């Protein structure tokens, strides 16, 4: 959960960096792709931890700081979907997101 | 075991001849190594240690086969590259015999040859999967040679696809597997040797691929110098396994001197990076430095020689500089204690590793920067035990080491005449976070100020028993007054270099504006003007013709003012006519008058005269040239303007003056006269 | 003066002795200044010169000849190399 | 250092001259009777040229006195030998040396 | 002085192989040779015979 | 040499004498050569040109299926020679320290 | 080599899929029947939380032998961990996680500027902006 | 201006050309070649 | 360009105006280039001051009987006479 929170802070900072620019460049798209791949793997790991279900792991995550990371992802997802939908060339990145 | 140890030692020495090697191979395995007791040593059911010795023998023979592969590849390269070069000459001949009939094709063909030679070779060689003539000019006749050689190499390595082995690789694999099957080996080193041999036999192309990085080809003429360099490198390598002493120090110095003198060190830096000479020298240096850390750096001369050698190795080529940048952190770790030797240091090696390279400066790490900043903070906090033991008065901080760390930070931030914004910002934040780095003068709670500190340092220099021990192997060791002045000059120089760029400031970047504001807050303008106004001691003729020359090592010097001028120019900047005239009247013009007066034959070549010449030409005259447009409409300070013009012209008419310095002076004069 | 081709040789003579006077006595020359002489006075040619091979050979000559001994023969032959480099674009030399 | 005692006779007519190479077989003993060197073990005769200061002055005088095909015992004082420094690890300081030298031939 | 004391240990206590082992350890450690120790041991032990 | 060729020596003493010979005479040269064997500097001599992967033969198309005997043949990679000094204890020591 | 031993190879037929699963299981059996799981756990514990090629290879081998949620390998690992009761394994895992990196804007800006800057010298002779 | 300036390969000494050829061959031919010895090695070691 | 450049065009124009004789453009056979060199150096060769230089050129004219001689050797051989007469006139340091 802590690593996921570090990742979501980093992704939010990167999105704030690229918010002003109208079109994301190739290197920015590549960095986004790597970050989202890592985040996807971390989410898969958390889902594997909690499914079954494991009540202890469920309670641990509930008391943990997962909620803040999910909030950061919600904000980033909304804004990034809008920005990337405005542009057609970034369709692959939008699919990944 | 003893006989096999002796035989292995002799083989590794290479003393054994071809007939002897054939006899040894017959003993190892009669049938397999048969040209054109029957039981062999491999099949003789021996103990485990004897198996270890046999494994060593097999390792030697496998290494010889690898050497054979490398040499065959080198020879084929010799032939094939000659073929390619000849055909390339022919193709250029035809392409030039083409009278620009169609530019669309002429340029398309000539871009090939405009490309760098490495990419030329890559493009020519790129036909493994099949390519047409247009993409790859190489004819099928030349292509077939490479295809045949590649097939031969794959067949030799066995990747190209019995009850008896019939080959060394098969024999080694079968023997290792049979030993492991027959017995549960209880010897860890035996197991490691067995499985290393098995892996080498199975991965033939992997071994060659890993070996090639260490393969180099040299012309026949370079053989003698290359052999001498190999002898010196072998000496240096041999010294890796012995605690350093006097004989070893002398040997190491001689080896490094000969290596630097040799031509191959310049003509083939890639060979040297492959040999790993830089890493060997660095390991010797760091071993000796670590030895006796608390007491002192034993054998200072050897460390100085190694640091000089590594810095000059960096200077030779950019790739070597990147190689040393890779190890930067290690050098920064070992650069904790220094200046006890007064020569070159691992800090100097680190500075050379990044000097004048934008790529490396941008790749520099915040961790590396913070390590040096922490060292600077430690220097600003504690005093130097070596100086205290010598008997120097306890001041409470180490300007001597602070100056070295500041020099490294300056080389990091400032590259090729332009500040590196990222490193400058990081260093500024790191320095403000630790205010002790600025020193006791700028130390906030009770800081006297930079001007007061420099005046106090001048008084230290004037006063004996406080500048030095007062109870001289290198010009009387060090002087605390000059050390304090040097520390503050280096600090102000580093801050001025960290100053943002003019085009960034004009673009209005908030980060740059904030950094410039922080620097201005740290350094007041009036302090800089006063320091630039401080009077410099000038040589005078007295006491029956004796020359009273000021002692540069122990006195205030023009370079300290030059750093302040750089800060004033980059951070504050001169934008007002009144300010320009005030600074010129107070600080610059007296120094120019003194430099003119020291133009006489007696004082012309004095150290202070040369220092003033350098200071003016590199700090002041360029500033006045840049500020020349402000001199328009200065009829009120007509007398001062006339005096300045006369002084500049008198400096122009000066001896013992380099051509570049004369050019700067003359350019300043024309720039002034254009707008006055 | 006199024959035009002769006058051209004395123009060579005077241009070389311009730098001979500054560094040596009258005839002795050093590559230290021969480099500047060639790169400055033959600046007009290299602008229109497209024989990259020959100009590269000259750029190799300069770092080869840093030892700093040269005479009229060396200067004239190397500037002849420069002029043939420039003009061999203009005219075929094989 | 030097005292020479003849163990076996020589020709008596030919003696080494300066700049002339001597081939010898020697066996070095300390004055206590402890062997420290011998060329016969290496099976290779020792060759040295006179007047070039290659060997110690004890040899330079004793071999000069000796004649071709002569065997002799040379007693070389400490100072004519390595002396106070000695040869570390082999010869102790201030050690007199006793050598059994046979002069094979001159070349 | 330490090396000479260790050799006097052999001189006074007898021919003990553990003193020889100690002297051997003095020469080399972790594949690094101490030339001063090697030379001192040689000079103080061997020439006596 | 007598210890090397002796057969009645105890095992410990025989091994000790073999290792003593190696240490006294061969160990330093062996170490230097082993250190230098890791690199291959190939001069462009005619001997180098003469080198081929497979010995001249007709057994198979991709060179003879049989290799040459390992370690036997021409090797042109640069290895510095060995240097040895005669053991002599009657030569004059250097006058200097 | 051991990691590549386990290959993990239009929808295929249902027999094809189960049959591929059977090879993957047999190949993982060849390893974990010989202590590969204990070796992987021991190596991860021995790395002591310092990242490197050693721990990378160990993790790749573990993934290779665990691909498909191999229950036998999972039980072999659990039994070893519970029996040895060592904390080094999880301490190293936690240190490795703490060392795992994230997106860095300062590094991005540095790389952008470095790429923007170009070599005047010939690409073959100089690096020409090739860095990791 | 370097692009305008020619960089012929045939105006390059044979030893430097050989080193460049070795690097390029290693990068493009030796490295690209694929050989799957892992299965065979593991089977042989297991038997 | 500098007046030295004009001197270079002088040399190139003379060489080409006489190369039109035999050689294609930048080539010229000696059978004719010899006539060029004596006719154009007539002043220098007539005021020749180094008997050594003049005899070397008088033997060169026969030594180079190949009907092909490049511009570098032409400039070199004319400079042979020129520099000799030069070093005679002036001090030579």
């Amino acid at each position: 959960v802590d690593y996921l929170l570090r990742l979501q802070e980093s992704i939010s900072d990167f999105y704030w960096y690229y918010s002003g620019k109208d079109v994301i460049e190739e290197q920015g798209k590549r960095n986004f792709s790597k970050a989202m791949s890592v985040a996807k793997q971390v989410f898969n790991s958390l889902t594997e931890y909690i499914q079954g279900p494991c009540t202890g792991n469920q309670q641990s995550l509930a008391h943990s700081r997962l909620w803040d990371a999910v909030v950061g992802f919600l904000h980033v997802f909304a804004h990034m979907m809008m920005k990337l939908a405005q542009d057609s060339s970034q369709i692959e990145l939008l699919k990944e997101l | 075991v003893p006989v096999l140890k002796l035989v292995s030692t002799l083989l590794v020495m290479g003393v054994f001849s071809d007939e002897d090697v054939k006899q040894i191979l017959k003993m190892i395995e009669p049938e397999v190594f048969r040209e054109e007791l029957e039981e062999g040593l491999l099949q003789m059911k021996l103990p485990e240690s004897v198996k270890l010795q046999m494994c060593h023998l097999l390792e030697y023979f496998c290494d010889q086969e690898l050497q054979h592969r490398v040499e065959s590849l080198a020879a084929f390269a010799e032939c094939y590259v000659d073929k390619m070069q000849g055909n390339q000459r022919g193709r250029y001949g035809l392409l030039m015999k083409a009278f620009t009939m169609s530019a669309a094709e002429t340029a398309r063909r000539t871009r090939e040859f405009r490309s760098p030679p490495q990419e030329q070779i890559n493009m020519l060689l790129h036909f493994k999967n099949g390519a047409d003539e247009e993409e790859c000019p190489l004819p099928e006749e030349i292509r077939q040679e490479l295809v045949n050689f590649h097939q031969d190499l794959l067949a030799h390595c066995g990747i190209q696809l019995e009850h008896k082995p019939q080959s060394l690789q098969e024999l080694v694999s079968h023997t290792v597997v049979r030993w492991a099957q027959e017995d549960f080996v209880q010897s860890p080193e035996l197991v490691r040797a067995m499985f290393s041999l098995l892996h080498r036999q199975y991965d033939g192309l992997g071994e060659l691929l890993r070996a090639l990085p260490r393969a180099y080809t040299i012309s026949v003429s370079s053989v003698e110098d290359t052999m001498s360099l190999l002898e010196c490198l072998g000496q240096i390598r041999s010294l890796l396994i012995v605690q350093m002493g006097p004989q070893e120090e002398n040997l190491m110095i001689q080896s490094i001197g000969n290596i630097m003198n040799n031509k191959v060190f310049y003509q083939h830096p890639n060979l040297m990076r492959a040999l790993g000479m830089h890493e060997t020298v660095m390991e010797v240096m760091v071993n000796v430095l670590g030895g006796g850390e608390s007491k002192e750096i034993r054998f200072p001369k050897m460390v100085t020689s190694c640091c000089r050698f590594l810095c000059y190795f960096c200077r030779i080529s950019r790739q070597n500089q990147r190689s040393m940048f890779d190890h930067l952190s290690y050098l920064l770790e070992n650069s904790g204690i220094g200046l006890g030797m007064q020569g070159s240091t691992p800090l100097d090696v680190a500075a050379a590793s990044v000097i004048d390279n934008n790529e490396l400066a941008l790749a520099l790490q915040e961790q590396d920067l913070e390590k040096v900043v922490s060292y600077l903070a430690g220097c600003g906090l504690q005093s130097c035990p070596m100086l205290l033991a010598k008997g120097y008065p306890d001041i409470g901080w180490n300007p001597c080491g602070g100056e070295r760390y500041l020099d490294f930070l300056r080389f990091a931030v400032f590259v090729n005449g332009e500040s590196v914004e990222e490193n400058a910002n990081v260093v500024v934040r790191l320095l403000i976070r630790k205010p002790e780095c600025f020193g006791p003068a700028l130390r906030g709670e009770g800081g006297s100020g930079l001007l007061a500190a420099i005046e106090e340092a001048i008084r230290i220099s004037e006063d004996p028993a406080r500048d030095g021990p007062g109870v001289p192997p290198e010009e009387n060791r060090v002087h605390l007054g000059h050390a304090i002045m040097s520390f503050y000059a280096a600090l102000i120089d580093l801050l001025g270099r960290c100053a943002p760029e003019t085009h960034l400031i004009q673009a209005g970047k908030g980060e740059a504006l904030r950094i410039r504001a922080i620097l201005r807050s740290l350094v007041p303008l009036d302090d800089l003007v006063g320091i630039i106004s401080l009077p410099l001691q000038i040589p005078t003729l007295g006491k029956d013709g004796a020359l009273v020359q000021p002692k540069m090592s122990a006195s205030f010097v023009p370079d300290h003012k030059a750093s302040m001028v750089l800060f004033l120019d980059r951070v504050y900047g001169i934008e007002n006519q009144d300010f320009l005239l005030h600074v010129l009247d107070v600080g610059f013009l007296p120094d120019m008058r003194a430099a003119a007066s020291l133009d006489t034959a007696t004082f012309s070549t004095t150290e202070m005269a040369l220092a003033l010449n350098r200071y003016l030409c590199l700090a002041v005259l360029p500033l006045i040239t840049k500020c020349a447009p402000l001199f328009a409409g200065t009829e009120h300070r007509a007398i001062m303007v006339d005096s300045m013009l006369h002084t500049v012209y008198r400096l122009s008419r000066g001896r013992s003056l380099t051509k570049a310095q004369r050019d700067v002076i003359e350019d300043c004069l024309m720039a002034l006269c254009r707008y006055i | 003066m006199g024959s035009e081709l002769e006058s051209a040789m004395e123009t060579l003579i005077n241009v070389f002795h311009a730098h001979s006077g500054k560094e040596g006595d009258k005839y002795k020359l050093s590559k230290k200044e021969l480099k500047d002489l060639l790169q400055t006075e033959l600046s007009g040619f290299l602008d229109v010169q497209k024989d990259a091979d020959a100009v590269d050979k000259v750029m190799k000559e300069l770092d080869e000849n840093g030892d700093g001994e040269v005479d009229f023969k060396e200067y004239v032959v190397l500037v002849a190399a420069l002029t043939v480099a420039c003009n061999n674009f203009f005219w075929e030399t094989s | 250092g030097v005292q020479v005692e003849t163990i076996s006779p020589g020709d008596g007519r030919t003696f080494p001259k300066r700049g002339q190479t001597c081939v010898v077989h020697y066996t070095g003993m300390l004055e206590d009777g402890k062997k420290f060197d011998s060329s016969r073990d290496r099976n290779k005769p020792f060759k040295f040229t006179l007047g070039k200061q290659e060997v110690i002055r004890g040899w330079e005088e004793g071999v000069a006195q000796m004649s071709v095909g002569q065997r002799a015992k040379l007693i070389i004082s400490s100072d004519y030998a390595y002396g106070a420094t000695g040869h570390p690890g082999i010869i102790p300081p201030h050690a007199t040396l006793v050598f059994d030298v046979e002069l094979l031939k001159l070349e | 002085n330490h090396i000479k004391s260790i050799i006097s240990l052999l001189d006074k206590h007898g021919r003990n192989h553990k003193v020889l082992d100690v002297l051997c350890s003095l020469c080399v450690c972790n594949g690094v040779a101490v030339r001063s120790n090697q030379d001192l041991i040689t000079e103080n032990l061997l020439p006596g015979r | 040499l007598h210890a090397l060729e002796d057969a009645r020596l105890p095992g410990p003493l025989r091994a000790g004498y073999y290792d003593l010979l190696i240490s006294i005479h061969l160990e330093s040269a062996c170490r230097s050569r082993r250190s230098m064997l890791s690199e291959y500097i190939v001069p462009l001599t005619p001997e180098t040109r003469a080198i081929t992967l497979f010995p001249p033969g007709r057994s198979a198309e991709d060179g003879p299926r049989r290799h040459g005997l390992p370690g036997v043949g021409v090797t042109t990679s640069l290895r510095p020679p060995h240097h040895f000094s005669p053991p002599c204890f009657v030569v004059a020591l250097p006058a200097a320290g | 080599i051991m990691a590549k031993s386990c290959h993990l190879e239009v929808e295929v037929s249902f027999e094809e899929k189960e049959m591929e699963k059977q090879r993957l299981l047999y190949q993982q059996s060849r390893l974990h029947n010989r202590g590969a799981a204990e070796m992987v756990l021991q190596m991860i514990s021995a790395c002591k939380g310092e990242t490197g090629a050693m721990v990378s290879s160990t993790l790749k081998l573990g993934i290779s032998i665990l691909n498909g949620g191999n229950a036998e390998v999972q039980q072999k690992m659990l039994d070893y961990l519970k029996d040895k009761k060592e904390v080094g394994f999880f301490q190293s895992i936690q240190a490795l996680m703490q060392t795992c990196s994230v997106l860095d804007l300062n590094a991005f800006e540095r790389q952008n500027k470095a790429e923007g800057l170009g070599m005047v010298n010939e690409d073959g002779t100089v690096i020409n902006r090739q860095n990791g | 201006v370097a692009c305008f300036r020619m960089t012929p390969l045939y105006n390059l000494p044979t030893h430097r050309a050989c080193n460049m050829f070795l690097e390029s061959y290693k990068a493009s031919w030796i490295l690209t070649e694929d050989h799957s010895f892992e299965d065979r090695m593991i089977d042989d070691l297991s038997k």
